[PDB]
């Protein structure tokens, strides 16, 4: 049977400069539109009607301050389809109401699905194990938990991260002030995975490069390697002795080493995603009850935990009126928390 | 010897064509006054 | 194309300047051409600064780092650091710019036209990195040149107009240094001071007599050691401790420059004698003390007894004691009580800040100076918005002290990395394994196992 | 919203005469204010004495009144304390003290009017932000 | 190799540069005019420097209803005189 | 074989289970001193007057802390940058009140860790290795110098050094953002690219090599038994890995030279973390992140807020609340 399905399969899987595949039918439009929506919005589109903010090069923002901002809080969790009942097919209104945000987020979500299907599809054609696709589940878990689950637990898309450099920084600081997110052990595990992964990257790359065999005569050692050679290009035995004597322990199994390099950052990102799922519901690690009982009763008891809450209280009161304009917070000067003199 | 219009050709131009248009638009923005 | 590709030289293009290691004549060219770049920037940057300079604005409001260096030496300024004549700034710039053409010419000639190696052409200018006698002789010549350079500063100070003295009675002025400090207990006593707070090692030099006398001692020492290294050859203990190779010599200099960069970072951050605040702006400690002074003055004018005003913590609102008893400014500036500056010392008594002087002897010029320094604190954004990080746009300011300290910390750090890179490589190349482990001779395979 | 002649019309003196500035004067006032005054007065506050700001309501109750061009131009020649009782040229920049405040040496009478006009117009634009401090940033 | 013509072949060919010495500036100028004619403002609904606020108002025209948001923006746009 | 040569051959011996070496002769006592003091102080030290205002902060477990809130508290702001060894105090009780332990721990630790870096160079020399592993370690080492030594120097007090504790670290980060807007500084942004990218390339390299392991085992056993320590032949097929990853992106975006691949793995996080350390080290001298507060202005001159102005609101809340009793004058200039 060589019907139209099989002929199409043939064409999709040709060895070309950019492999396409069946997964490419999903991947390429959705990735292209998500990127094009971000460039279109950061270049031309305002956030005046949803946030009270300028957010495009057209308005005078720079690369750090442009964003595609989230819709207004009054939209709730509306899909904000261009043909939906809010924009009613009007492209200009759609832009002013924040339709580009759901546009980028939804096409991005399906684009990420398509990239992971591409990893599976190419792996199956070339004949390798699909561990690259498995590792890519961690970026997907982060994207889905931060950009979809988190706002879906909150009141509206408005509280999702906006797509911009400084807008994401605001997201970090909101999470400190409102959620005490540094205190959350799921974030802590994520930090461990990311910093541990950067550590392993640096140390493995440096170790290989400084245990190389002399396999050529030049002072540039890069040339003395052939992709099809059978021999290891560096000495695992010497590397093992160096680290055992420097650090006490060392890798001895090169397959374990590289699985571990996969395991550490992937697991960290997965842990951080779980904590953000909790924050969707305000299920925070905000307090230690035992500390609060002591501190309420004993005005001489002070720790770095109590010092940080005072900082969080400053963040909430001083940023909330501007950051949440739909709430209409009016905080007179006299109610603002402030230390002496400042 | 080689073709001119390939998949690679399309992929190159769906990126490069809007890029140049956007760069001209952003260059014009540097002369806008309030 | 002698040694101008990877196959002949062994070095790829991205390490292309390593192809010059044994080509003394081209290596001379690279060094001379580069010195021309240094002199070019000094000349051109001065002219740029001068073209952009308004004499009625303080230097530190105008982004100037070179003119302050010239003014400190006594050229173009008078009482209080006011600019009286911009012509010396012009001269210094022009002469450096003109000289860079001479150096660029010589550098380009030796680099591409002259003899690639100098050993065949001249045995005086030729050298082998491994010739310990020749290398210390070249070192000796350059120590004599450096020693002459330190004496040129002494000559300026003692015979050719003097130096700007921020501490001079009457507000600061150019002063001729007639009695430079020569007592070696003073000069070398600076070298044994702790580098910690209240001591500050050599960064604490606070008078021009010590600065000039230290350069007399440094001048002689360099000239003597230069003669010593011309007439001698390294001793046996020295021979066994060092690696003797071009890359090794480079690595030692990289370590030395890194150390000097870190010292310069602290000098411009704390010292207000050889970096006068009139020209560079107040130091961080200085501006913080100046705020305390400003509000003490304001509140005392409104009738407050600043000596007995208890602040919210129980410590004095305006005045308190240091851990050793001295009367100092209160608030968070308690950390800065080691600061000394000409606008503040008239209020100082044997026990520190004197309450009677505070009550009666504060002059309007001190109030002016403290308000100016408080409002030119060395804080500011990377796009030169002056003030704390939360300040709005309006003031286009970043202190010269911040520019000079941040740039030289970054440079000193990378030069420490360069020392480690090149010292480790020099050791490995001398011993013969900088290209990798010999498979048939892997040292670990001949060692007993650890367990 | 636009910078209109209405916005640029400010009191010339205490008797109720107004003067209408040009956009060029206003913009020149801003640049000269930044040059000579903003190191202490950014945003209409006073960093070395926060009790006194540059709000029009505060300037109206100065002695003599400073909420008009002539009062402000006189202040830049011969500044006084808030109650007019003392002359503070020795510690505040002015033409009288241009020898010790050198940035004042190249200010002309026309410059003083432009700076004055900036101080009087900015609150009409910024509202509470002018003289309000960090609370309104 | 995958059969397409090498990029280094193409971009050093006179024919490439004959074509793209026109198409590249033409696109740039089209982008410039999209802004200089003011068309970008109207396509995307972005305020000009003089249309963020009415002359004396200092409140944001913030959308506060879901299904009448389109009419709210149109109402805000009228009130610009 | 005299006694000094015997000692030198033991110090530098490649047969010790842990290499000592000349750097190790300084490393071992300083690290032991810092470790013992830290453990004792973390468990039992009494509260410390960090900001010099007679307002002691409790950092130890016995005084009401858990693992997350506990810290060794930086030394008093009244001390500034003065050297405060035990023998400069009238008593141990004074020394403890004023944060003496902090100074003892970080000075011994920074010495020991610098010698740890030298020790990495030294052993590579004794084994016939290339020497630059220590250059990779200089990135985390420079970062420790930045938050424990350089930042105190520029701000004039070890009381603004980073606390030795988990919540103390967060306090340090929040106040740093308030006073330098570090999120808006490109060196911190390069640092984030360094560690985000380092974690990405970590999982990337590990997944690709794991994906191309050569079948050497049955399904009931760990594939890790298919590699044998010291074997001569490579354990995965780099050509198949390149063939997969070249098609995932495009062919020329993929490495086929294992040496340059591994050099890139070394360089990206190390260079990134160097920039992070330089960010902290240069914000130590108050060259702060980009300030775009009120940068966008409308035709009338109304401020149009950007996301930068929202960040500024958060920074103000941190600024006005931190060290709430420590300021008497309106500007926090250090
Ligand atoms: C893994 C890899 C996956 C790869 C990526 C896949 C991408 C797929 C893309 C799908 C996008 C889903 C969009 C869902 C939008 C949504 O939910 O929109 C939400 C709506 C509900 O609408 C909300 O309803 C709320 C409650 O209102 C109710 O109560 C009100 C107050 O009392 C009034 O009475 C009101 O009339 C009444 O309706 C508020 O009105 C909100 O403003 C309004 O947005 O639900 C709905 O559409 C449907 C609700 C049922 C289905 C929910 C399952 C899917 C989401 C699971 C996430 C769990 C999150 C919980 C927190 C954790
Ligand atoms: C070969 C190597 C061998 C190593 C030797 C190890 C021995 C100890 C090393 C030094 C440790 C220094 C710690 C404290 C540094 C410091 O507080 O430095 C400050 C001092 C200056 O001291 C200050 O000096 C001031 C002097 O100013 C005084 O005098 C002035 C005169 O105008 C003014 O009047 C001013 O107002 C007045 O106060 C005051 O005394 C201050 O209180 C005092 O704090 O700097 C100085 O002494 C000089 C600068 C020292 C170098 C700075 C260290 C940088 C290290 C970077 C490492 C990076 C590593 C990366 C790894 C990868
Ligand atoms: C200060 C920076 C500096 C200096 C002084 C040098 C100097 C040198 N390099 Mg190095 N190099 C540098 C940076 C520098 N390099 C950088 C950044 C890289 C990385 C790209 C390299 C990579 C590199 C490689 C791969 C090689 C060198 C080589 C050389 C030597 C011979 C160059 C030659 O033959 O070119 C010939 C070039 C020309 C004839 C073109 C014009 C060159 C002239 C000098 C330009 C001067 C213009 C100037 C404005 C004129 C002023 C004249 C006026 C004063 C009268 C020379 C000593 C070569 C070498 O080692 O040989 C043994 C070599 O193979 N370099
Ligand atoms: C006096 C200082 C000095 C001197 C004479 C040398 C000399 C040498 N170095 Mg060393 N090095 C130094 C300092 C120095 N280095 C420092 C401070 C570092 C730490 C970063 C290094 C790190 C280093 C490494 C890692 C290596 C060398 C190597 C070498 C050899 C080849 C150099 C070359 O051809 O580069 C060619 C120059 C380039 C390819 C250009 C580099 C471009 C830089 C990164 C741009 C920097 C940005 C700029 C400052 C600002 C932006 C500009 C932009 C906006 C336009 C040569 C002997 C190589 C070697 O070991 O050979 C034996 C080598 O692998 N050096
Ligand atoms: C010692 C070095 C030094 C210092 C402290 C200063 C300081 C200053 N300069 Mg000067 N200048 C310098 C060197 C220096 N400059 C050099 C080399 C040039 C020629 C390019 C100039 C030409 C110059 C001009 C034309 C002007 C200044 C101006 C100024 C002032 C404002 C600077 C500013 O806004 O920066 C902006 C900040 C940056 C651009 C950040 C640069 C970030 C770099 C690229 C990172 C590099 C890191 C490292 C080196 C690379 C490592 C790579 C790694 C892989 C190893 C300030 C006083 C201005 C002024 O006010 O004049 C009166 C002005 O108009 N300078
Ligand atoms: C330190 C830098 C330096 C060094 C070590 C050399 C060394 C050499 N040069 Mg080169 N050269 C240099 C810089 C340098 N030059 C400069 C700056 C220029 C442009 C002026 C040249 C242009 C040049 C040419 C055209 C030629 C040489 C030649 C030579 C070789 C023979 C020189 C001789 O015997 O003169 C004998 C010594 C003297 C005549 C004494 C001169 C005293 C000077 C001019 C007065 C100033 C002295 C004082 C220390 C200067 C302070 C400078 C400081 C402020 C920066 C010798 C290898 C020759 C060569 O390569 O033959 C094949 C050759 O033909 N050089
Ligand atoms: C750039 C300047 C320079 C350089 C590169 C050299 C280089 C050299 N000198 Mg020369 N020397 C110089 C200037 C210089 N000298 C000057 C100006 C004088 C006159 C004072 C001398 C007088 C001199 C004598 C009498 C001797 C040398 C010798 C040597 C050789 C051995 C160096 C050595 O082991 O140091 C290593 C340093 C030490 C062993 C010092 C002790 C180690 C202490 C504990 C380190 C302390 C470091 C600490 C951080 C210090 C911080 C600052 C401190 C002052 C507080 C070496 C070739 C030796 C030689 O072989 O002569 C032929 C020798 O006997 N030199
Ligand atoms: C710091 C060194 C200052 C500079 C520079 C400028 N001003 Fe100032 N101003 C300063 C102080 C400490 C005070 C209070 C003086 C007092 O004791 O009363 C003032 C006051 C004014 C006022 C009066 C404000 C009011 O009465 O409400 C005005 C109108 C004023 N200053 C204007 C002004 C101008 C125009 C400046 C640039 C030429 C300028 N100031 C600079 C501190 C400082
Ligand atoms: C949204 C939407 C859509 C779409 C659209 C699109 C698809 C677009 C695209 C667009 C695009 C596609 C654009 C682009 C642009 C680009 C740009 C704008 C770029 C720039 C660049 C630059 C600027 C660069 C820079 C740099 C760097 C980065 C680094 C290196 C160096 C340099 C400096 C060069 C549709 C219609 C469907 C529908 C509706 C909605
Ligand atoms: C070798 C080499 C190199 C390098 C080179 C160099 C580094 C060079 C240098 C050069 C130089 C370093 C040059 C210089 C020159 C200069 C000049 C030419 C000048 C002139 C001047 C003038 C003409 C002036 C004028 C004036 C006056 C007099 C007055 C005022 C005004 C004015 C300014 C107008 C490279 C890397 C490329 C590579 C290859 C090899
Ligand atoms: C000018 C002046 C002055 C003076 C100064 C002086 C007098 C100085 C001196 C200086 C000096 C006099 C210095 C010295 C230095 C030294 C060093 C820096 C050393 C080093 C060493 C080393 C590095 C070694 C090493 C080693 C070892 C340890 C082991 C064996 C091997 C080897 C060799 C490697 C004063 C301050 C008064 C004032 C101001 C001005
Ligand atoms: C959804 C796609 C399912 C394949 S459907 C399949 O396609 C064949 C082409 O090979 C035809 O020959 C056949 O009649 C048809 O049923
Ligand atoms: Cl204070």
């Amino acid at each position: 049977e060589r019907g139209w399905f099989d002929i199409l399969d043939d064409w999709l899987k040709r060895d070309r400069f950019v492999f396409v595949g069946w997964s490419g039918i999903l991947l390429f439009p959705c990735a292209y539109l998500a990127l094009g929506g971000w460039l279109t919005g950061t270049t031309f589109v305002t956030s005046w009607y949803t946030h009270g903010l300028a957010s495009s090069y057209l308005e005078g923002c720079n690369f750090l301050t442009v964003a595609v901002s989230t819709p207004a809080n009054s939209m709730g969790h509306s899909l904000l389809l261009l043909w939906g009942p809010e924009a009613q097919g009007d492209f200009t209104r759609w832009c002013q109401l924040g339709g580009l945000w759901t546009f980028i987020a939804l096409h991005g979500a399906f684009g990420l699905i398509g990239f992971m299907l591409r990893q599976f599809e190419i792996a199956r054609l070339v004949g390798v194990r699909p561990y690259n696709a498995i590792a890519f589940s961690a970026p997907i878990a982060v994207f889905v938990s931060v950009f979809l689950i988190y706002p879906l637990g909150q009141s509206s898309w408005f509280f999702a991260p906006s797509f911009g450099v400084a807008a994401i920084f605001r997201f970090l600081l909101f999470f400190q002030g409102f959620h005490n997110w540094t205190l959350n052990p799921f974030h802590m595990m994520g930090v461990a995975g990311v910093l541990g992964g950067a550590l392993l990257c640096a140390i493995h790359g440096a170790t290989v490069e400084n245990t190389l065999f002399q396999d050529g005569e030049g002072a540039s050692t890069f040339r003395a390697f052939n992709p099809t050679q059978a021999e290891e290009t560096y000495s695992m035995v010497t590397a093992n002795r160096f680290w055992s004597q420097i650090f006490g322990i060392a890798f001895s199994n090169k397959r374990w080493l590289h699985f571990f390099m996969l395991f550490v950052p992937v697991t960290g990102l997965w842990m951080s995603a779980i904590g953000v799922v909790g924050l969707a519901l305000n299920l925070r690690s905000y307090d230690f009850i035992s500390q609060e009982i002591r501190a309420a009763e004993d005005p001489e008891f002070e720790t770095f935990y109590t010092k940080n809450l005072l900082l969080n209280e400053g963040i909430r009161a001083w940023m909330a009126p501007q950051d949440q304009p739909h709430e209409n917070f009016v905080f007179p000067e006299e109610v603002l928390p402030r230390g002496n003199a400042l | 010897s080689y073709p001119i219009f390939t998949v690679r050709w399309v992929a190159v131009h769906t990126l490069a064509v809007p890029t140049i248009f956007f760069l001209g638009a952003i260059a014009a923005m540097q002369f806008i006054q309030r | 194309a002698t040694n101008r590709d990877q196959e002949s030289s062994g070095f790829a293009w991205w390490a292309g300047n390593a192809r010059l290691i044994n080509l003394s004549g081209k290596l001379l060219g690279a060094h001379v051409a580069h010195a021309g770049l240094i002199v070019f920037w000094a000349g051109a940057m001065t002219l740029f600064e001068l073209a952009h300079f308004i004499p009625e604005k303080p230097m530190y409001e105008q982004g100037l780092i070179l003119i302050p260096h010239i003014a400190t030496l006594g050229w173009g300024v008078g009482p209080g650091g006011e600019v009286v004549d911009t012509f010396p700034f012009f001269v210094v710039g022009v002469v450096h710019l003109i000289s860079s053409a001479v150096l660029g010419f010589g550098g380009v000639y030796h680099a591409i036209r002259g003899p690639e190696t100098l050993e065949e052409y001249s045995s005086f200018f030729g050298y082998d990195w491994k010739d310990k006698n020749k290398m210390t002789t070249i070192l000796g010549f350059h120590l004599i040149v450096l020693g002459i350079g330190a004496l040129l500063l002494v000559a300026k100070a003692m015979f050719f107009g003097g130096l700007y003295d921020t501490w001079a009675p009457g507000g600061g002025d150019v002063r001729v240094i007639t009695n430079p400090t020569l007592d070696p207990r003073v000069i070398f006593g600076y070298l044994l001071k702790s580098p910690f707070g209240g001591e500050g090692w050599i960064v604490s030099v606070n008078n021009l007599e010590d600065v000039v006398g230290g350069h007399i001692w440094i001048g002689l020492i360099c000239i003597a050691g230069g003669i010593w290294h011309i007439l001698t050859t390294p001793f046996g203990w020295a021979r066994r401790a060092f690696i003797w190779s071009g890359e090794a010599y480079l690595s030692y200099s990289l370590g030395a420059l890194s150390m000097m960069g870190f010292i310069a970072t602290c000098f411009v951050w704390f010292n207000n004698t050889v970096y006068p605040s009139e020209f560079y702006g107040p130091t961080g400690p200085e501006a913080s003390q100046a705020q305390a002074m400003t509000f003490l003055i304001r509140d005392q004018k409104l009738g407050a007894n600043v000596g007995s005003a208890q602040g919210p913590t129980g410590l004095g609102k305006y005045l308190m004691r240091s851990p050793t008893g001295e009367i100092i400014f209160g608030g968070e500036t308690m950390r800065f009580w080691d600061f000394r500056g000409p606008w503040l010392e008239p209020l100082r008594g044997p026990n520190g800040l004197d309450l009677n002087k505070i009550k009666n002897d504060i002059q309007p010029w001190q109030e002016r100076r403290a308000a100016e320094y408080m409002t030119h604190a060395p804080l500011g954004s990377l796009n030169s918005v002056g003030g704390v990080a939360t300040e709005i746009n309006s003031v286009n300011f970043v202190s010269p002290r911040s520019w000079l300290a941040t740039s030289h910390f970054v440079l000193a750090f990378f030069f420490l990395v360069g020392h480690l890179w090149h010292a480790g490589r020099a050791r490995a190349a001398a011993a013969g394994f900088e290209k990798g482990i010999d498979r048939e001779s892997e040292p670990v395979l001949s060692m007993p196992s650890l367990d | 919203a636009e910078l209109t002649p209405e916005v640029l019309t400010v009191p010339l003196n205490s008797e109720g005469k107004t003067i209408t500035l040009t956009e060029k004067q206003y913009l020149e006032g801003k640049r000269l204010f930044q040059y000579a005054c903003a190191s202490c007065h950014v945003g209409g506050i006073t960093k070395t004495n926060p009790s006194l700001d540059l709000r029009t309501e505060t300037l109206a109750l100065a002695t003599p009144p400073r909420d008009n061009i002539e009062g402000l131009v006189d202040y830049m020649k011969n500044p006084t304390t808030y109650d007019g009782e003392q002359e503070i040229a020795e510690v505040h920049p002015s033409l009288r003290s241009a020898d010790i405040f050198p940035k004042m040496r190249n200010l002309t009478e026309k410059d003083l009017v432009a700076i004055a006009g900036h101080i009087l117009v900015e609150p009409k634009i910024l509202g509470d932000k002018w003289g309000g401090g960090k609370v309104y940033y | 190799t995958t059969g397409e013509r090498p990029f280094s072949d193409i971009i050093t060919s006179v024919r490439y540069w004959v074509i793209h010495s026109i198409t590249i500036p033409a696109l740039f100028i089209a982008g410039w005019l999209f802004v200089s004619t003011g068309l970008a403002y109207d396509v995307f609904g972005t305020p000009r420097p003089d249309s963020y606020y009415a002359q004396e108002q200092r409140s944001i025209p913030l959308v506060t209803d879901r299904f009448e948001a389109k009419q709210q923006v149109e109402t805000f746009l009228e009130q610009l005189k | 074989a005299n006694l000094w040569e015997r000692f030198c051959n033991w110090v530098t011996s490649t047969d010790n289970r842990l290499y000592v070496g000349w750097f190790g002769v300084i490393m071992i006592p300083t690290l032991l001193a810092a470790t013992i003091c830290f453990v004792i102080a973390f468990i039992a030290a009494p509260p410390v007057d960090i900001d010099g205002i007679r307002e002691p902060v409790s950092g130890s477990l016995l005084y009401g802390n858990n693992i997350i809130t506990g810290a060794v508290v930086p030394s008093s702001n009244a001390i500034g940058l003065h050297f405060y060894p035990i023998w400069e105090a009238a008593s141990l009780d004074e020394w403890l009140y004023n944060g003496g332990p902090y100074q003892l721990i970080i000075f011994h630790f920074l010495l020991g860790a610098s010698c740890y870096m030298g020790r990495q160079w030294e052993l590579s020399y004794r084994l016939g290795m290339r020497p630059w592993i220590c250059v990779a370690y200089s990135a985390p080492l420079a970062s420790a110098f930045a938050v424990f030594l350089i930042y105190p120097i520029g701000q004039g007090s070890f009381s603004d050094g980073m606390p030795l504790g988990i919540s103390g670290t967060f306090n340090f980060m929040i106040v740093f953002q308030a006073e330098h807007n570090i999120l808006m500084h490109p060196f911190h942004q390069l640092g984030v690219a360094g560690v985000f990218g380092g974690a990405l390339f970590c999982a990337m390299h590990g997944s690709l090599v794991t994906s191309s392991l050569i079948r050497e085992t049955t399904e009931t056993e760990s594939a890790n038994y298919g590699y044998k320590f010291g074997q001569e032949e490579e354990t995965y097929n780099i050509v198949a890995a390149h063939g997969y990853f070249g098609r995932l992106i495009f062919q020329y975006a993929s490495f086929n030279n294992s040496r340059s691949l591994h050099f890139f793995l070394a360089a990206w996080p190390v260079v990134g973390v160097w920039f992070a350390a330089l960010g902290i080290s240069t914000m130590a001298f108050n060259l702060n992140g980009f300030n775009f507060n009120h940068s966008v202005i409308d035709a009338k001159g109304n401020v149009i807020n950007t996301w930068a102005d929202i960040i500024n609101r958060a920074n103000l809340g941190m600024e006005v609340m931190h060290e709430r009793n420590a300021h008497n004058f309106p500007l926090d200039l250090a």
